[PDB]
Parts: structure tokens; C-alpha cells; sequence
């Protein structure tokens, strides 16, 4: 299940259960624009900023 | 309900904007002190979907991601200020400007209101008024005897009476000069009023530091270019019709999904 | 369920964005310094199935948009605010935020204290200040705004507009009116004088049309209608294939 | 929409100036010191689509690429700084320059 | 998505690619100097299916099998560089070249571009400059109280001082002539860059090696002829329809494969 949903604290889970990276449960900044590539490599925008 | 006949709306919308700018253009050719309007269109926002420049993989980046656009709008209609054509009509109170001033008058509220137009008549009081019967500051009062009215280069309003060698001045006649020209709000009846855009009125002499000199019997007509009219009429016609032409595309698609 | 109703639903999806892309284009006809954009298709992942050798598509999704940057046909509007590029270049606006933005479309005007600003009123950097005895402005090919006063025959150097140019400049991200900010795929904004290191010229009393070409929009739009008829029948048939197998 | 479209629009523009230089040089007929004016036009923006000279092998240049041009542009109007005919007015204030000056 | 549509499609961007090289021909009719342009055009790919000279019967081959060809594209464009007709507008700064030579000027930037337009100004200074602004090469200084300014035909220019019956020669206008004219990049302004397709620049006074002669008082006028041209605007227009024909009978036969 690839329908992945971010949180008001900003971590990303499916289905309830946190995602597992590299540095274990992947946090991400809370308010941010994810786009995950190719690889798994997860970039935040913070809205606003150039 | 679906995107692609939005932006067909928004571009035949446009469209017809800009036809309408052409039609107000063309039916003013005969207005004095006219100035033709051109209409700038921009685009409108751009769905986001795939940031560019985000990370495609570890070691590289999205060149140029996929952004889905909106349709158009008009950001503003600008006109041209430039020194329409001169005509005489051999009248000794139509006055043209040769450069970048304005007359001013006093609309019935007691506001200022300013008009290149110098089609300029005499009340039964005696005082110079525009055609719409606003009265022209500075107010210059024409007596009742009057043999010939005299304006010069430089504004001033002279009037020659019966057996005098001498022509007793009457008036001044300035003019007022903006910072922005194109900021002023068009009221209609060739008039424009002060906005915050189009800075502050600064009065000044017809022949000082910017202000035009003003030609007695002369009328500045409009600066309407026909032809130019007319190849932008045909432009917008078929711009009409390939707008016209993606709304029909869209509704026989939808139709096969209502056939579905 | 598994089947192909995705796969032909993935493929509408598709005809769609190239048809938003196409409305796009063509609604943008008539705005001033515009680059059209096409949609890349590329397909999806593929199932690979093990013999005792065969692949299975997915279908195809749209992967990134390109903005063609080629030098748009110029026209006139004897307007001497209005200037055009001849060249790669683009005009730096500051954002009353703060970030600079930047544009290509060469209509600018003066505001009330001076100044010249784009048609949204947004500042063009370097900023200008217009006198206001000014009786007519100069842009020259350099990017030098000479002002002429009455009285003296020499005219007076106001400021220079200077190009910035971009290493890649279709990666630059659109935020809407006009208007492009620097991103990852376009860093290192290089100010430039125009005319030297790959800046443009300017042209003054000329505004740079779109690039927009009419032919290519109206043959894909025939393109596009006739591949979602293709893939509603492709969908339509797996809707029969599956009505015909529940019934059993 | 079409850049065919846009190149005869600038045309159109330039003949109409023409014109009006030509109108405006028949109307100055009888004027006394006048100099009639000439406008210069030039090539606008060049489409380099295929470049001229572009390395399209190892060993063989392409030549003459694709260079579709766009419209034309009036480079300036300039006046024509000649003497004209000498006319006898036969009064004492009238003057007339031979050479190349001006009245200040 | 469908390979005549395709085709179909090569074939109106090209006539189109010929209507621009029609439209830019005749915008610049009253330019002097101009060399009209000839765009050239190639066949695009052939799909092999079978090949042509592939042995059928062991001993019988196959002659010209299914060569199935895409469209077309334009190979390029090529300038006719003829000598247009001499206008004669008596003055002593127009220069007209009457073979097959160019004047050489030194953009500001440092590099030098070639120009045959021969109306020549003067700056504050007194060089000979183009109407541009853009200074001419060798670097003809012009003295402040010039009464006659005289270019021969060997490109030697003289001027007439007050006090001196004899003519100062005052510098030498040389013309730069290319082994290959139509590799020249033209950048507007009636101005080429030297391409590695044209060779390289020869200098050579007027009259000697080819280079043409230089005649005063004249200017070399475009060549573009008219008629020409609009017997190409009925083709490019005939050639346009019938392509658009093709994309509607394509249009048919795959709506009545989408309907069934």
C-alpha cells in the first residue's frame, strides 16, 4: 500500500503503522509538499519559500 | 466539470475581451482627445503535481516536472498617450495640446475632474465650458462684448475689445501633468480623474517644464490606427474560433464516456 | 479488479493532462514573452512473468512538462515603456514579499513616485527612477535608460536593465503571472549586462509574442479525441468481458 | 497566432509608415526650409532553427541552415539635409543660406 | 497517433516553414539591401518492411519492395544573393555595391559582422558609422567643417576643406568578400556573422580580386521580386488545403474505427 498520508506533527504513516527509512520512522517537517523519487528519497517544500 | 473546457472558457472569455477592447477602439474614431486601449492577458496559476526539481533519484533531480496549467485573464487595459493627429476646424476656441497636459474642469460635485478634449464652448454667463457644459479651470470669463479671443502659446487668454489697440487678458490657461499618465480612471465623456496610481496633478504653464503648447483652432483627434484594427479583428475572429473549436472537441469526448 | 480497466483508465488520464496541456497552450495565445509546454509521456512498471521471459505493461503516466525557450516573433505597440529580448535573457521583479521573481514579458510601466514596474505592479530590478519632467525615455540595446529633459540637449543616465540568465532555463518553476522563481533544476542566477556572456538584446517599443504554434495544437487536439475514443472502447470492452464472466 | 501573421502585421506597420512619411513630405510642399524625411527599415529577430555552419558529422558542415526570419522594423526616419531651390521674394528681410548653417 | 496523420502533419508545418519564407520575404521589400530567402526540402525516413533486392525464388529477386516513407522537413534555407536595382537618392553618404563585395563594421561587443547596406551616418565624432549606430571598419574620420564628402569607386574617400582646391583623402573603404556568401548567419540589422561555413573574411579594395565597385548617391534595393511571390501564396495555400484534406480523411477513417 503505497497510499502514504503525513500527520499534523509531520511523520508519515500507512495505515496507522509509521514508514521505516534509513534513520528509522520517517519524520518529515510538519506543513511540507513531499515528493518521494524514484529511489525513495523524500523532498519537503515548506510553503512559500522560493 | 472537466479542466480542459474551463481553460476553453477562459480562453474564449478572454477572447471576447479583446474583442470588445477593438469595438470601443474603432467606435471612438471620431472622439476628440481619444486614446486607443490595448488589453494584456496572463496566464492563471499552475497545478503543482510533480515539484520540479525535486530529488528523481538519490544522486539526481527532476528537470522541468509536470505542471498542469490554467486558462488566461486580463491583468489590465493600457492606453496609448501619444500626441493624436491635429485638425483644423478654423474655430477661435478649439484648442489642441501639442504635448503631455491636461485641461481641468469642475464636475457639479464640486470634484476635479481632467479632459484633453478642447472642444471648448462659451456659457450665458460667460465662462469657458467643455462640451458637456463643465467649466474649465482656471475659470477664464469671456465679457460680454467680445470681438475676437486670443490664445497663445503659453496659455494666455486675451480678448480684443471694440477701439482699443490693446487685447485685455481674461484668464490663464495651465495645464496639468502626471507622473503615471495611464494610471488615471476614464469616467467616460473624455474624462479621467486622479487615482492613487497615477501619482499627484502637477499644474504647470503650457510651454515649461513639460507641460504642451496649446494651438488655437486646432483638435486633437484620436490616435486610433484602422488597419491595425482590422488585422486585430481577423486574429481575434480566428483565435475565437480555435477556442470554439477545443470546447466542441471536449464535449464529443465526454460523450463517449456518457456512451460508456 | 485485476484486469486491464487501470490500464485504459491510466492511458484517459494521460489524453487528458496532454489535452489540459494543449487548452493551455492555446489560451496562452495571446499573452506577451509565453513558451508553449509538452507533456512526456513514459510508461509505467512492468510485471515480468517466470517461464517453467514475458512482460505485462501498466499503462503510461505523464512525467514532466517542457517549456520550449525559443525566441518568440516580436510585434509592436510604439509604446517606448515596452521593451523585448532578442536572445536568452530574462528580466528580474522583485516579489513584494521579497524573492525575486522573473519575467520575460517586456510591458512595463512607471508608477506613481517614479519607478518601473511590470503590468502587476510588481518593481523591476535594477530599479529605475523615472524623473518626472521626462519627456521621452530611451532603453538602449545595452540595457541603458537614458531620460531626455527640456532645455538640456544631453540626455541623463537613469539606470542599466540587466538580464539574468539561467544554465538551464526550462527549469525554472512557473508560479503563475508570468512570473518564474529559480529552482534546484535552474540555480545559479547570472546577472548580466545585455549584450555580453550569452545575454540578449533589448529592443525598445517591441513586446515579445508567444510561442504558441497553431497548427501542431489542433492536429494533437484530433489526436487526443481519438485516443480517448480508443481507450473508452478499450474500457468498454473490459466492462463486457467482466459482465460476461459474473454472470456464470 | 500564426508567426506568418505577425511577420505581414509588422509589414502592414511598415508600409503604413511609408506612407504617412510620404504624405507627410507632400503636405510640406510649399513650406519654406523644409527637409523632407526617408525612413530605413532592417531585418527583425532571426529563427535559428537549424543553425548555419552547424557540425551535422565529423566531416560534412551544413550549410545555410534553417534561419526563418521574422518581420521588419524602421530602423529611423531621417531628414534630408539639402539645399533647396533659391526663390527671389525680393524683400529686404528675407534671407537665404547657400551652405550648411543655422539661424539660432 | 496514427502514421499518416503524422505525415500529414510534417507536411502543414512545411508549407507553413514556406509561408514564413514567403511573409519574410515580402516584409522586407523596401529594405535595402536585402537578399531574399528559398527554403529547400528532403524526404523524411523510409520503413524497409521488405527489402528492395531481397532474393525471393532463390534465383528471382524483389524488385522495390514496401519503402513505406514518413513526411518532410525542410532541409534549409538558402539567400539568393543577387544584385538588386540601384535607387538613385542623390546624397553623399549612401554607398552602393554593384558586385560582390560587404562592408565591414565592428560591433561594440569586439566581434566584427558584415552589412551590404550602404546608408552611412555620422556620429558626434565624425566616424562613418551605420544607421544603427554600429561604427564602420577600416575607421573613416569625417574632419568638423566638411563641405563635400566624396567616395569613389575604389572605396577612397576625400573631402573638400574650406582654402583647399585639392581634396584630402581622408581614409579607404574596403570590402570584404566571402568564399561562401550564403553561410554568413544573419543576426537582423542587415548584419551576417562569419560562420565556419562561409570561410573566412578577404579583404580587398573595390575593384581588384572581385570585389565590387562602389558608387555614390545610389543605394542597392532588395531583390525580391512580387509576383513571385504571390503565385507562391496560391501554391502554399493550395498545398496547405489539400494537406488539411488528408488529416480530415485520416480524422474519418479513425472515428469510424472508434465507433464500429
Amino acid at each position: 500500500n503505497g497510499n502514504i498520508q503525513v500527520g499534523p506533527t509531520g511523520q508519515l504513516t500507512i495505515q496507522g503503522h509509521p514508514v521505516i527509512g534509513e534513520g528509522g520512522p520517517i519524520t518529515v517537517p510538519e506543513g511540507s509538499e513531499i515528493t518521494i523519487a524514484a529511489d525513495g528519497t523524500i523532498s519537503a517544500l515548506n510553503p512559500g519559500d522560493p | 466539470m472537466i479542466s480542459s473546457l474551463w481553460i476553453a472558457k477562459t480562453g474564449l472569455d478572454a477572447q471576447q475581451t479583446n474583442m470588445d477592447v477593438i469595438a470601443n477602439n474603432l467606435a471612438n474614431v471620431s472622439t476628440n482627445g481619444f486614446k486607443r486601449q490595448r488589453a494584456v492577458f496572463e496566464d492563471l496559476l499552475y497545478q503543482t503535481i510533480r515539484q520540479p526539481g525535486a530529488q528523481s533519484s538519490e544522486q539526481t533531480t527532476l528537470p522541468s516536472g509536470l505542471q498542469i496549467g490554467t486558462g488566461v485573464r486580463p491583468v489590465a487595459t493600457e492606453r496609448l498617450h501619444s500626441q493624436g493627429n491635429l485638425s483644423q476646424t478654423n474655430n477661435s476656441k478649439d484648442v489642441a495640446i501639442k504635448g503631455q497636459g491636461f485641461f481641468q474642469v469642475m464636475l457639479p460635485d464640486g470634484t476635479s475632474a481632467y479632459t484633453r478634449d478642447g472642444s471648448f464652448q462659451v456659457d450665458q454667463n460667460g465662462q469657458l465650458v467643455t462640451a458637456g457644459g463643465f467649466q474649465v479651470q482656471p475659470a477664464i470669463t469671456i465679457p460680454a462684448n467680445a470681438l475676437s479671443i486670443t490664445i497663445g502659446r503659453d496659455g494666455v487668454v486675451s480678448v480684443t475689445q471694440q477701439g482699443q489697440a490693446a487685447p485685455v487678458q481674461v484668464g490663464q490657461l495651465n495645464l496639468t501633468t502626471f507622473m503615471n499618465d495611464t494610471g488615471l480612471e476614464s469616467i467616460g465623456e473624455n474624462l479621467y480623474i486622479e487615482t492613487q496610481s497615477s501619482g499627484a496633478p502637477n499644474e504647470s504653464t503650457p510651454g515649461l517644464n513639460g507641460a504642451g503648447l496649446l494651438y488655437q483652432g486646432y483638435v486633437e483627434t484620436s490616435n486610433v490606427n484602422v488597419a491595425e484594427e482590422l488585422v486585430n479583428m481577423i486574429q481575434v475572429q480566428r483565435a475565437y474560433e480555435i477556442n470554439s473549436k477545443a470546447v466542441s472537441t471536449t464535449d464529443q469526448m465526454l460523450q463517449k464516456l456518457t456512451q460508456l
